[PDB]
């Protein structure tokens, strides 16, 4: 009785615009570079 | 804003190696890669139903009925908003809802130099203090400082009070605490305490972690934070509805849990 | 994937959908995991929208030590427990995941450890129902509902029904093993033709009143 | 107004009678307008 | 709510117009067969009017076993019996006459005879002026046995009312419709919100008997 | 947008049918369901390199050497435009993009009833029209406007003069 | 009540003809464009009929 | 009486409660006396807000003399019932009457022929349940509900519970003589402990859902 | 719209059916002409 459906029947929203995506990205650091805290910088060149 | 059911988070990977200088030699190049985290968002809801004489015999107590309910709602969802930011929301039945004490990127828990600060006397508590700054130290490659970084120790409730431990000639943790590590700001959470068991004896909690790392640092455009409670809403009116002889009134909070976005800056210590 | 065909009206509804305004329960629950039951959960079905669900413990307590926080009544519910928690519905609730990289691809399961909205009952629920026999079956105003539980012993489940699967019977004619959702009643009428254990053809979606 | 409403009309009926009384009939309304539009100058 | 305006859609509305159609197909289906009239409700639709002439049978029988002279002979017949009905009320080259017909069957006006002329092309050359439409719902209209009866409806759409002085309009046939649509009212919840609507149609009425000529079974 | 990979398409089934109107009756609720329909992207590109002296050389004839050069890089990017639109561009090795003739939601291509027009009369070609607006009008269940007004009939160039 | 436009085919193009870039050289220069195409897609596939073989 | 240990959380409510809502039938009622039960009262117990009452007439015809006049249409109940008429709920809606020496006592009773509105239907009630049994048991999700009668005979009610107390029986191990809600379902999963004649064990607070 | 790129659609399309057709379309693109000149004025 009931007509059948043409579209199968699905969740309607897609993930994707359900999705907030935080400002900024974190970027991967690496060893500090302390060698001026030790011995200072000079510009002789 | 309450309605989207995921949160994601990106960390980028830049890559490059610097070559000696000449002319007419190959330019050396450089790129990056980028991997992203998600998290899903949890909605609870709390409401209250009032109806006339209801509220005309709670006024002869000189008691506010609606007041209080409306009161009792929000406290329940902010009850459900802490307790999913401390400990997250079915985390192990495959939603992706952590807390401060689960976050799969978190370093493991480890058991402190001191076995357990009931026993251990004032050089224990601040060995194990120095211990866990140490390892931060290291993590982090000598990048945060922590003489001049604004670092966080929170503490189980249950031993927050351990920091009063002093020796025969007066100097308690606290003073080295605040004089080693002045931007140091300890806290204490009730949820901090037995967070786990060894054998029927409840384990309390001990976290370090820096607040913020400067942009200078690691170059991320983000914000630094270390963790952050996701939180969509602390409070929405859901509605009402008014019928003749009652009202109901629903309310609705939503949340996320917690995110640590820099696992390298967090120590952990369990069973002080 | 858009319209094949030109039929001479619109389907009345698409099945875990309301067709009818009026008295209504429902309640929240958490998928859990047919893995996750302890017994031997024979019966396996994969989440589907229009199937009926089973309380299988609660999660109200968070943390893992002895102080623990009860944050909210939360139901932990599984696909086909003898103890009827709810039909599964309201579809637009969720957010669609895909089926196997194709993120876009149709997709009627709830992921295991979800939240969904259990209807406990409702004035019109669009479920799909099946034939509890191998033979054609005619269903009226006056017939009532039962689900295929999670142990329904595969003697009894010859036709290999879905985990959840609500049924459809006469009174007095509930397929073996089948266990009764109390005061369900068929409101729209079909014909369910014959089938197999092989063919199993997918009954067409009814307009039922449950309590 | 009520004008261009009678106009669309007889014009949709137009359009579903055989070639040529289509076009008799196309050419009539054709001519109506141009009669309007002798009557306003 | 939310979740629908994400991607772009607005629930309430495609709801809204879903409920607008939906009453829609209800007043086509009233106006096209009526509702309930075997239990005897009193309202008629365009194909069972009970002031209407006996549903006729063709000249050439079906069409699909009929070559290009039988359809030609039973527009013929009935064109005939319309005019001589109406007592030669029709107007030049047969302008205000409708020629319904089933779906299935108005591919059968592309019915040649064997050296090119179309059933079509008589129609364009004999009645140039005569409204051709075909329905879906004209199709399948009664039943002989088990075979799903076409129906050819011919009838004169509008009388001029300076010839008999009627008031009415000179429609021959008339929908009568209440409200297309109407917003019956909105009950607000404190999470959700119902909004219904209305819609009310009294079927066709047939003022004009002598202006139809019907076949069934083509 | 040109820096794209996929294009999605929405088709959105509605559902819900009346009921007759009672004061105290339960309200019928319609509803709907969405489908998405994904096809990637081709980028086609073309260049051209003119030299100072060619340039000179070619205009010493009145042509540019720089406008036909980008005239027919145009051109060319439209030859490939119009063969994805009818053929699609290596749908066989999977790549989501059909073209008029090989799209995956179209009716099965099936064959004519009198086979081929070539060996077939007057009679045939009519009957093979005939049958496709049937099975068209039968198939869109007479959403076909008067005469066949918006009804386009594309024919390979090789049997057009067959009409 | 559809609002995509009602059309049964559309040939999905990102655009005919974009300039990507000039390169000048010493003697010569280079000039490079490009354009996108999503192929055809069918939204109606109920108003289609398809013959082979004629 | 005071605080006496700070929990992590709120109770979900107390005895006689709404907490839920939707659909709900609730009925005025005239609490009457167990001392005009005919058959005696076998069972007694002091009409206490979480109990089920029952019908015992009609109090609608005001005056004694020939013409009467039905000012209203009220019922008068009896804790002990036979034909259930509803469970008694909403203490907001009533006083503190007293307890018998001490007028400020913590208090659920009320006095006889008192007004009180006794639920049919509830979305979810916070009521007590006893257990039927001298055993401990599990009540879960799918179990019903039974409330006691006062004409209960004293060897069927050897735990000696109160004339309308109620009853968690799990599905087919009813205590002999109990009377049934019908279509009553126990919402909240609780267990209650083994107990005796004379200690009892109060059950413990717990949503049900009622017809 | 823009009222011109329509009209040569409309030309294309009319163009490109059979001469009965072609015809009929073009005297009824004339008459919307006309009536949107009876509309100016």
């Amino acid at each position: 009785n009931f007509t059948a459906p043409v579209t199968t029947p699905s969740i309607p929203t897609p993930i994707q615009f359900l999705q907030t995506w935080l400002p900024g990205f974190v970027k991967v650091m690496t060893a500090a570079r302390k060698i001026d805290e030790i011995i200072g910088i000079d510009t002789v060149g | 804003s309450w309605e989207d059911q995921e949160i994601v988070q990106g960390i980028v990977e830049p890559a490059g190696t610097a070559v000696e200088y000449g002319d007419h030699t190959n330019i050396p190049l450089t790129s990056w890669n980028a991997n992203f985290e998600r998290r899903t968002i949890v909605r609870g809801e709390l409401g209250m139903m009032v109806g006339t004489l209801e509220e005309g015999r709670a006024s002869a107590i000189r008691l506010n009925s609606a007041e209080t309910k409306r009161q009792q709602a929000a406290i329940g969802l902010e009850i459900f908003r802490n307790a999913i930011g401390f400990y997250g929301w079915q985390s192990g039945l495959g939603n992706r809802t952590y807390g401060f004490l689960n976050d799969p990127n978190l370093p493991a828990f480890q058991t402190p130099p001191s076995q357990g600060w009931s026993t251990a006397d004032w050089a224990g508590i601040i060995g194990d203090i120095r211990e866990a700054v140490r390892q931060l130290r290291i993590q982090s490659q000598d990048q945060i400082d922590p003489k001049a970084e604004k670092i966080t120790l929170a503490l189980a409730t249950s031993k927050v009070d351990y920091l009063s431990v002093t020796t025969p000639y007066g100097i308690s943790v606290s003073d080295w605490i605040e004089q080693t590590y002045p931007k140091m700001r300890i806290v204490s959470a009730p949820e901090l305490s037995g967070v786990q068991m060894k054998a029927q004896e409840p384990e309390d909690a001990l976290v370090l972690f820096v607040e913020d790392v400067n942009a200078a640092v690691d170059g991320s455009t983000d914000g630094g934070s270390v963790f952050s409670q996701l939180v969509q809403s602390k409070f929405i009116t859901l509605g009402v509805e008014k019928r003749a002889k009652s009202y109901v009134e629903d309310f609705s909070n939503g949340t996320a849990g917690a995110l640590c976005k820099r696992p390298w800056a967090v120590v952990r210590y369990l069973g002080i | 994937m858009f319209q094949k065909q030109v039929y001479r009206q619109y389907t009345p509804g698409f099945p875990g959908d309301l067709i009818e305004d009026g008295p209504k329960r429902a309640r929240p629950g958490r998928i859990m995991s047919l893995s996750a039951v302890n017994p031997a959960a024979t019966a396996t079905g994969p989440n589907r929208i229009s199937r009926a669900f089973g309380y299988a413990g609660d999660v109200s307590a968070l943390g893992e030590g002895q102080p623990k926080t009860i944050a909210a009544r939360a139901s932990e519910v599984v696909i086909g427990g003898a103890n009827f928690f709810g039909v599964l519905g309201h579809p637009k609730h969720y957010a669609l995941f895909g089926s196997a990289g194709d993120s876009l691809a149709p997709s009627y399961d709830l992921p295991d450890g979800a939240e969904g909205e259990f209807f406990d009952m409702a004035t019109g629920l669009v479920v799909e129902i099946f034939n509890g026999a191998a033979t054609a079956l005619d269903l009226d105003y006056g017939d009532l509902v039962a689900y295929v539980p999670n142990n329904l012993p595969t003697a009894d489940n010859a036709l290999g029904l879905p985990a959840g699967a609500l049924v459809g019977f006469k009174a007095g004619s509930m397929p073996t093993g089948l266990v009764q959702i109390p005061n369900a009643r068929i409101v729209n009428a079909i014909s369910l033709p014959a089938q197999s254990a092989g063919n199993l053809v997918a009954g067409v979606t009814i307009v039922q009143l449950t309590q | 107004a009520v004008a261009a409403a009678e106009s669309e009309r007889q014009e949709s009926a137009a359009s579903e009678m055989s070639g040529e009384g289509e076009v008799a009939e196309l050419i009539s309304q054709v001519k109506a307008i141009l009669a309007r539009l002798e009557g306003t100058a």
